Parts: structure tokens; sequence; C-alpha cells
RNA sequence: AGAACCUUACCAAAUCUUGACAUCCUUUGACAACUCUAGAGAUAGAGCCUUCCCCUUCGGGGGACAAAGUGACAGGUGGUG
RNA sequence: AAGUUGGGCACUCUAAGUUGACUGCCGGUGACAAACCGGAGGAAGGUGGGGAUGACGUCAAAUCAUCAUGCCCCUUAUGAUUUGGGCUACACACGUGCUACAAUGGACAAUACAAAGGGCAGCGAAACCGCGAGGUCAAGCAAAUCCCAUAAAGUUGUUCUCAGUUCGGAUUGUAGUCUGCAACUCGACUACAUGAAGCUGGAAUCGCUAGUAAUCGUAGAUCAGCAUGCUACGGUGAAUACGUUC
């Protein structure tokens, strides 16, 4: 979709939302790509065969639409898993004393 | 026992390649975190670039480079209170050997390249040509201990 | 036949191994004598204080001394030491046949 | 210059928590001109006799202990700060004999 | 001719033998450079028969047991040193004065309780 | 908490099957900390005892992903 | 306080998850050894007194 | 300082065990049957000059050896109370076979007796320093070498507890050769508990 | 040297006072030694294995289960190192 | 195929019962006064290394919550009995550790070498079936043999190229794996997602004199389940002590 060039494709598809080290296996399954594909890859006939396998995935941005509403559903029921989002609470039953900083 | 007398200093084992005690002592100081092999391999690939950028064999070049590192005067602090408390004192031959090895490695770790493949060998040829960063702090000690010469 | 000799003390398991190697050679036996198995110790590390203090503790250990006796000439005179129960104080004997 | 206060079977108030820092705190702030330390105040009631106050301030070299066995927990600190201020002057004049005229050969 | 010596260092026993031939070691029935990791300490491992100069004389073919690579090495140079004094028994002073024939002098130190690990006391804040 | 037997309190399922037949009553005093929410629980109102005071709550249809105890708060936080 | 909890233990509970252990003479439950069933206080006591069988003191 | 008890150095080093059995499987439960009959023997005897007991277990014939500084009182009148003991000791466990008793000379040089008989000189509340000195002077008179004993708390009847020890003779507590025997009693005086330690040697 | 329950001593509830424990004990009433129902749940109500061993000759005493009892007593991780 | 099997090779090794290191033995100039200093003699040398052991005493030091008892207090309760909370809460503040902020590294392939300890329905192999956490039975066994268990760092090769990038992985939704009446308060992992602070840290401050600092992984006690803690274990292993004036 908006991937960068001049790097290897096993790390290049990671740059979008929704892919981490599945391009090593799952995108490598459907497409006949290799590991050493730089910017000089000629991935335009290979752009189509990755477009068929990425169309099944929720990855490119649209997963964050469903991820946002899952929190919005969770706070609307007002669950203890959901109040901890709206209140800076670590949510997954953690100790909210001194070393609980990344939620503030 | 540093107040019963002096500690008995112990023997080391010289290198097999250069047949030098001074090489093995350089291996032990670049040995970060007990890893003998992963540091000795780097020194064995940090004098080939020495022997590439100069035709001489590096066992001559090593003991020629450290002579621009090893200082002849340093500062030992004597607790005189309101005085300068910085006495220029010459260097014992054991500390003369060690403190040159210390400056050679501690400024090899602060260069532009990341690999100590060539972090080390660049500073050696600088010390072989009496320049660089580990040479210029010897002159900084020779502008500090040689400025307060009123305590010979 | 593998008569198992294990005990807590070392002076007792050695003198009870001398009993079974003596009361078998008097009979028609061909005794492979006592060879010492390695001791299966176990360390227990309690803490010394009544209430509070770690960083000052007493370690405890208990050691079992294992030996074995085997014979390969079974006569009814050799098993008279097997049926004849002696030194039952602090040694158990796991008699296998 | 914090005050880890804690009372053995006594409920600490907040009128004490301002009376401490004016006398135990401020009169030793101008001593120790490079300060970073923690104080410790014990208040131990004894129903048979009285209370007691223990103030310990550790420093780089020499600590600072004092005790009063009074029952008035406002008048006793008038004597703790007296014993504290005496002990700092012992510490400083120990190390303020740097001024010794020693001419080298 | 099999001059069979033993040798220990740092919780690693090493028994050797001496068949005549030339200098060639077969530690655990394989090559040394494919078993010992980086070939530096092997020329320090050849130090005991260096002073008796029996380089092209003896194949050894060690069976080593336990420890690590600097525990398997520095125990076969002590291994053949007990075997070199039944090859050259009058050359004992050549090995006594220089290194190999001393001992297994020292192993790891006991972890005392109330402490982090092996005489390194843990950090406390208030001095 | 395996696939095998998604857990129900089962001293509460017996008390809710009498409720869903005819017109429902709007209170079940219970504890319900152990049980999950599956679609035979919708509509009904439970007074979940949070340790202090049993709190009423009625079951919606988006509640099926979660379990019954996750709703009545026990912290009494608000504070600062 | 103490012997109510001793009486709670020795009865058979409803659940195998409860499975609760204390000591036979030590009231405390919190330092048991399931080969000895002794608290760390009296196991230190009756091994100094030798009432337990063969257990050395220390210094391996 | 924190002197540990002198028996604990020496159990097996220069001494032996007060229980000399073995059980690999079910070590726990039949260890409890020991201190069942270490409480129970100390219940009905009730200072019948008993120093200490020994337990040995072998093939459901479990032995009990008691020392009994006053011998015959546990026996009774020609095997009366010794048979009256096995009428209850064989019921608290299964077998309890071959109950017996041996005798000891020098009735108050074993330290269990020496601590106990002067701890019972404290309920009558009479002259604790002489209660000390009665034990010291009699000790090497009867054949001992080193004697040492103290009394710790509520000393004399006052409020503040004070230890009070009296000693002479070679008492090598740090030497591992030494056959040091100590004991601790629980003398109550109806104003707390007095604690009393002793130390005998040879 | 192992806080989901237990631990747990804390709190909110539901209900107990010879007390879930121990001891004299009296009639030793001699197992409510097991399932259904009602229940946050202990508990409550019924269905119930009415006994257990010896040794007399009569049906007692010893181990017999505790339904009731108090002269009593118990129980307190309540307090003050 | 390693059955380490046949024989027993018992030899070495290992595993356990005992012989030996003390200034015994010399030389100093060193005068006898013991030591010290330098040798040789054994494998070991100067209380060999380490552990255990902590004098008289100090601190009304710490526990009437391991226990035990003087005094005081409680007795329809300050004792009981249950499931349900809580001990896990948080704008914060100091202790102690873990993992890091990398190309003496990171990711993937190969390939080695340990010690200690556990296994009373417990350890559970080799096979399978799962991406994996793991499920199904038998193989062995109450154990120098059977299992936990292929230690890891290393070494060898291919890689990224010096950026908050293939550095790490905190935090949130998807697997419902397993233990357990039951994981919402309040567990343990792995699965694809998401990827935050963080570029070696100020004043200050702590540990450490050789198999020690440093690092790497493995065990056990608790325990149905659960440690970055604790206690033991080995692997690799520096630097530095001129000196007593502060």
């Amino acid at each position: 979709v908006d991937i960068p060039r001049e790097k290897r494709v096993v790390i290049s598809l990671t740059y979008i939302y929704g892919i981490g080290t599945s391009t090593a296996q799952k995108i490598l399954e459907e497409a006949n790509v290799s590991a050493d594909t730089r910017v000089k890859d000629l991935t335009d006939d290979e752009l189509g065969r990755i477009r068929e396998v990425v169309d099944g995935y929720k990855v490119e941005g649209d997963l964050r639409r469903e991820t946002n509403l899952n929190i919005k559903r969770l706070m609307e029921i007002s669950s203890y898993r959901g109040i901890r989002h709206r209140r800076g609470l670590p949510v997954r039953g953690q100790k909210t004393k001194n070393n609980a900083r990344t939620r503030k | 026992m540093p107040r019963k007398g002096s500690v008995p200093k112990r023997d080391v084992l010289p290198d097999p390649i250069h047949n030098s005690k001074l090489v093995t002592k350089l291996i032990n100081k670049i040995m970060l975190d007990g890893k003998r092999g992963t540091a000795q391999r780097i020194l064995y690939s940090a004098f080939d670039l020495v022997e590439q950028r100069s035709g001489r064999d590096a066992l001559e070049v090593f003991e020629e480079a450290i002579n621009n590192i090893m200082p002849v005067l340093e500062v030992k602090a004597r607790r005189v209170g309101g005085s300068n408390y910085q006495v220029p004192v010459e260097v014992r031959p054991e500390r003369r050997t060690t403190l040159g090895l210390r400056w050679l490695v501690n400024y090899a770790r602060l260069r532009g390249e990341k690999t100590m493949e060539d972090r080390l060998a660049n500073e050696i040829l600088d010390a072989a040509n009496n320049t660089g960063g580990a040479v210029k702090k010897r002159e900084d000690t020779h502008k500090m201990a040689e400025a307060n010469k009123a305590f010979a | 036949i593998r008569i198992r000799l294990k005990a807590y003390d070392h002076r007792v398991i050695d003198q009870s191994a001398e009993k079974i190697v003596e009361t078998a050679k008097r009979s028609g036996a061909d005794v492979s004598g006592p060879i010492p198995l390695p001791t299966e110790k176990s360390v227990y590390t309690i803490i010394r204080a009544v209430h509070k203090y770690k960083d000052s503790r007493e370690q405890f250990e208990q050691r079992t001394h294992k030996r074995l006796i085997d014979i390969v000439n079974p006569t009814p005179k050799t098993v008279d030491a097997l049926m004849g129960l002696n030194l039952p104080s602090g040694v158990d004997i796991e008699i296998k046949l | 210059i914090r005050f880890e206060i804690h009372g053995d079977n006594l409920t600490i108030t907040d009128a004490i928590r301002n009376y401490i820092e004016e006398k135990i705190g401020k009169l030793e702030r101008y001593f120790n001109d490079v300060p970073n330390a923690v104080a410790h105040v014990k208040v131990k009631t004894y129903s048979n006799s009285a209370t007691k106050i223990e103030v310990t301030i550790p420093l780089k070299n020499v600590t600072l202990r004092a005790e009063e066995r009074n029952d008035d927990l406002y008048a006793g600190i008038d004597l703790i700060n007296n014993k504290l201020e005496r002990q700092v002057r012992k510490y400083k004049t120990r190390i303020n004999r740097k001024s010794r005229d020693r001419g080298d050969q | 001719v099999e001059y069979r010596g033993t040798g220990r260092r740092k919780n690693s026993v090493a028994r050797v033998r001496l068949v005549p031939g030339e200098g060639n070691i077969t530690v655990n029935n394989r090559d040394v450079r494919e078993y010992l990791p980086f070939e530096s300490l092997i020329l320090d491992l050849n130090q005991p028969f260096d002073v008796t100069e029996t380089k092209g004389n003896y194949d050894v073919l060690v069976n080593v047991h336990g420890g690590g690579f600097t525990g398997q090495a520095q125990a076969i140079r002590h291994g053949i040193a007990r075997a070199l004094l039944e090859a050259d028994p009058e050359y004992r002073g050549s090995l006594k004065r220089a290194g190999l024939l001393t001992r297994d002098p020292r192993m790891k130190e006991r972890k005392k309780p109330g402490l982090k690990a092996a005489r390194r006391s843990p950090q406390f804040s208030k001095r | 908490s395996i696939k095998k037997g998604p857990f129900v309190d089962e001293h509460l399922m017996k008390k809710v099957e009498a409720q869903e037949g005819s017109e429902k009553k709007q209170v079940i005093k219970t504890w319900s900390r152990r049980s999950t929410i599956f679609p035979n629980f919708i509509g009904h109102t439970f007074a979940v005892y949070d340790g202090r005071k049993h709190v009423p709550v009625y079951v919606t249809e988006d509640m099926v992903g979660h379990k019954l105890g996750e709703f009545a708060p026990t912290r009494t936080f608000k504070g600062h | 306080a103490k012997t109510s909890m001793v009486a709670k233990q020795q009865k058979k509970q409803k659940y195998a998850v409860r499975e609760y252990t204390r000591c036979e003479r030590c009231g405390r439950p919190h330092s048991v050894y399931r080969k000895f069933k002794l608290c760390r206080i009296c196991f230190r006591e009756l091994a100094y007194k030798g009432q337990i069988p063969g257990v050395r003191k220390a210094s391996w | 300082g924190q002197k540990i008890n002198p028996i604990g150095l020496r159990v097996g080093i220069i001494r032996d065990w007060e229980a000399k059995w073995y059980a690999e499987k079910d070590f726990a439960s039949l260890l409890h049957e020991d201190l069942k009959i270490r409480k129970f023997i100390d219940n009905e005897l009730k200072e019948a000059s008993v120093s200490h007991v020994e337990i040995e277990r072998a093939a459901n014939r479990i032995n009990i050896a008691i020392h009994t500084g006053k011998p015959g009182m546990v026996i009774g009148k020609g095997g009366s109370e010794i048979e009256k003991l096995r009428n209850k000791l064989n019921a608290l466990t299964d077998k309890k076979v071959h109950i017996n008793v041996i005798e000891i000379k020098k009735v108050d040089l074993d330290a269990r007796l020496v601590a106990e008989n002067i701890a019972r000189q404290l309920e009558n509340r009479a002259s604790f320093r002489r209660v000390q000195k009665q034990a010291i002077t009699r000790a090497m008179k009867l054949g001992a070498k080193g004697i040492k004993t103290q009394v710790s708390g509520r000393l004399g009847g006052a409020d503040i507890a004070r230890a009070e020890q009296y000693s002479e003779g070679t008492v090598p507590l740090h030497t591992l050769r030494a056959d040091i025997d100590y004991a601790h009693a629980e003398a109550d005086t109806t104003y707390g508990k007095l604690g009393v330690k002793v130390w005998i040697y040879r």
C-alpha cells in the first residue's frame, strides 16, 4: 500500500499497520518473492500477487478501525476491563503502584 | 594484603601468533564481559588492516604506536589541604605498560565506524603516526602535569 | 541378587556390610563384595531467626550411604544369612532374589 | 531532608508535621552546605513511664543521634534540636582544621 | 607402547595415552580444530612436551570428560604431563620448573548464603 | 477455562430457567462471580454482591463475550 | 485463633483445591516441609536435639 | 553473643542419635509417632529422674530406651510400672514391643538431671545463688571436670531480668572433641518463667 | 521457601452459644457412619448402614458414637518484647 | 544400530572406606630472640582455598503472630461458622532487582562441551497430532542405570549496515493452552497484531583482590497452578593495589 523501498521485503511489509514477521512466511507463501528483494525488485507483476493475499488481511489501517471500536464497545458496557481504559490505568490486572508508568 | 606489604604480581601467557606478552594483555583488556574468543577474533582482524595500510608487520607497529600513548609524567594527589594537592609524579614501568593499553582501547570505542574490526586499527595507525585521539590526551596530561611543575 | 544396603550413618553401613560378606563366605558363596554407590544427600536451608531475619541462616543436610551386595552361588546355606535378620538398628535391607 | 516519621502506638498528627521541619529541618539546612539526606523520627509511647523521641540523621561521614525521654512531644524536640545543633559543630570543627600553615620544602 | 597418564583441572578429568608416531591429538575420536573452538590455546596446550621436544614422536588420542573447553584444555597438557614423566622420567625438572606438572590448583568458590553469589555481597542503600 | 465446558455457576442456571419461561422477574440475588454470559441470560437482572452491597445490573446482548463477575466494582476507588 | 485453624485443617475439605497444610505441633502453616511436616523453627530445634534421625548440621 | 547449643555441633561428630531408625517411604508420619511418645513419656513420668530417651524401629518391634536416674521407679515393684507403661504405650501406636530401661550411675552429672533438680529448687523460692553453688560444688566432687550454669529471667523476684552464671573448670565449647552436655528447663515461679541452662563436661 | 477459594489474622453479609477444639463426665440417649429436597453456603428437614469388640451369664463393664448436661470449663494471630 | 552389548576388560576413570604439611626439613649474616627473607623436597608452603564454630559484653536491639507464660482484658464474643471481597487500590515518594538502550551486537541456519539436584500415581521417553503453549496411550522406575534434560554463552556460515532502522517488546485486541469447584476482580505461558519510554545516565553512591568482579544457562525447596526472589550448581573470566598521607 504505502511500503518503503531500498530495503529487504522481509522487513519492508512490516512498516505498514498489521504485519510483523508474517511477510517472512504468509506473504512468502502466496507470492513467489525472495528474501533479497531491494528497491531493484521489479515488483509490479509481483505487486498483483501480493495484492490478492493482502486483500484477505485486515492489516492496512482498517484493523485500527475495528480495534478502536472494540475499546468503545468495552467502555459502553462499563466493564472492569473497560473502565481501566477510560480511567491512566494498567488494564490487564497489574500492580498500579510505582512501576506502572506507561499508562500514566 | 596492601598494608602488610605488596601483593605478589602474577605471570601471564604470551600470544601464539605474534609471540608477544603485550598482545595477550591487549586481548584481556578488550575482553568485554569475559568473552575470550569473540574479542580475540576482533584483534586478529584488527591488525590485518594495520598490515594492509602499512607494509610492516603489526608486532613492530603495535610497540611503535603505544610509545605515542604511554606518558612519562602523571598526577598523584597528595592530601596537603589548601595547597595545589597535585604532585607531578613519574610513572612506574608496570603502570607505564598498562596505562598505554588503557587509552588505546577507551578511545577506540568512540569513533564513527561501529565495527571494532576498524575502530581499533584506525586509532593504532593514528598512534603509529603520532596523531588521533589517544595520543592527544597524553599531551593533555603533558599540558597539565607539566603546567604545575612547582611540586617536583 | 543385589542386596541393597543403605543407611544414614557411615560407621553402621560399613560394619553391617562386614556382617553379610562374612556370613556368606562361610557358606558356599562367590561374593562380589561391597562397592559403594554414591551418596544421595539433600540440603535443607532454613533461616535461623525466630521472626524476621534473612541474610543469616543455617543449612541442614541429611546423607544416605548406599552400598549393594550380590551373590551368584545360591545355596540353602547362603540364604541363611538372608533369612537370618541381623543388625536391624539403622539399616534397611531391600532383599531381591 | 525528608522525614520518615513513624510512631510506636501513637497516631501522628499534622501539627507535628510542621513543627518538625521548622526546628529539626531548617536549623540544619544552613549546616551541610551540599545537602542530600534523610532523617528518621521515632516516637515510642510507654504507658508505664513516658514517651521518647529518637532522631537519627546520617550524613557522608558522621551520623547524628539524640534522644529525649520527656512526655511533651513539643518541648522534647526543643532539646533534640539542642543536641542536634551541638553535634554538627563537633563534626564541622573536626574538618575545619584544613587551615594549617604547612610550607613545603 | 602406551604410556597412559591422567590429568585434572577445574572439575574436568582427562586421561591420555602415548602411542608412538608424530604429534597428533584425537580428543573424543575427532579432530582438535573441530572440537576445541578457536585454536589459540592449543599452542599453549603444546607447552608440556615442548620442553622435552617430542613433537614428531607421540600421538596421544585423549578421551576427555566433563568441564568446558578451557577445562578440557589445560587438563590434557596436565594430562600428558603425568604421561611425559613415564616417557622421559629424568626430564621431571624440565616440567616442574616450567608450568604443566603442578596440579589442579583451584576451582569455583562456594556460594555463601545471605549473599548474591560467591562472595559478592548485595548492595545496600544507607551507608 | 478450556474449550471443554465453558463454565457456568450451575446453582444460578437452575434459578434462571424458571425466569425465562413466563414473564420475567427483575431481580435475582446471587453471587455469579464464577459464571459466564451466554444468550440464555439476556434481559434478566442480577444483584451481584461485590463484598459490600449487591449491585443490580441487567444483561445486554453485547455482554456475551464477557462473564458476569466483571461488572460490579469492588475497589471503591474514586478518591484522587 | 490457633487451634480453630488446626481444627479446620484436619477435617476433610469440600475441595481438593483447598489442600491445606500446617505442622503437627507448630501452629504456623507457612514454612512446611512435605518430607518432614515440620515448621522451620522446631525443625531447627529438634535436629539440634537429635530427635529426628540422621541429619548432619552443616558445612558441606 | 549468640552461643548456639553445644549439642548441635556434635550430633554425629562426637555424639550419636536420640533416634536411630530409618524409613525412606512414609518418613513424615512415623516421625510424628516419635514426638508423640516424647510428649507422652514426659507426661506421666513427670521427672522420674528421666534424662533422655532413645527410639529405634525395626520390623514393627519398635524399641524405647529410657535412662531414669532413679531406676526401678519406672519399673515399679518387680516389673509392675514397666508393664503398666506398655498397657498404654502399645495402644498409642500399634506394637511398641520390647519396652525396656537401662540404668546410669552418677545421677546428677548428666546435664538433663542437673538442670531439672535445681529448677525444681525454684518453686519453693529459696536462695538461687546457693541453688547455683549447690550444683557447682557437687559437680567435680562427684567426678566432673568443668561446670557452667545460669538463670536468666525475673531473677530473684525483681522486674528487670538479669543473667547470672557461675563457672570453673575446662569447658571447651569450641573444641569438637569435648563431650559437652547442656539442658534447658522451664521453672515457673508464678511471676513468669525462669529459664536455666547448665553445661557439664566429663 | 508460592495471597484466585483455602491460607487470612482484615471487611461486608448469612447464624451459632458446652460452642468446629480439649477435659472430667452423667443416660454412656450409644454412629442421624450414607442419599434426595431447600438453599451464596455452612446449615436445616426427611430416606438411614442402631451399633460395636470380649466373657461372664445378666446383659453389665473396657474401646463402645455423642443426643443432651452442668460443678466446670474452653477458646482469644486481644494487650504490653 | 553405539545394546557401550558377549567376555568381563577392572587397567585407567568414577564412586567410597584411609596415609600424608609443620616453618618437619636448609641457607641467610640475623643473632641466636622468635619470626621474617630465599631455596628445595611432595601434587600441594607457610593459619594451602573455603565452610562450620562468633569470648567478656554493647543496643530496655527484634519477635507476647512459631511457640511457651507473669499480668491485664474479652465470654450471644475481641471467640466461632461459611461464599463474597480485600491483603494485588494509586497524582505520587524512596529501597531492591530484571530487561535494555546493540553492529566485541540483532535475525536464521548448522555444530559442541557441564555440574548439582529431583522423580511414594510422581518423572513421563521414543512415536505422533498441533504454528506453538501442548494433548493421546503404552516404553521404561520407587532408580550411579529410566525420565526431567538437546544446558546456554560458544564455535561455523549466511545476513541487515552505524537511527528511536532486523536495536526492545512495555501496552492494548485476537489462541482460549494448562492447572485446578472455579482465573471477573486476581494467575501461568505462546499465537498472530500493535509497537511506547529508552542512545550508556548529573550530584552522589555501592559491590569486588582469582576461578573472585563480570556474564551465561541448569536445578531444587516451597507448590494443584505461579519467582525477574531465594538457595545451591557449573561454563566463560578480566583489570588492579606504588603506598599510609587523607
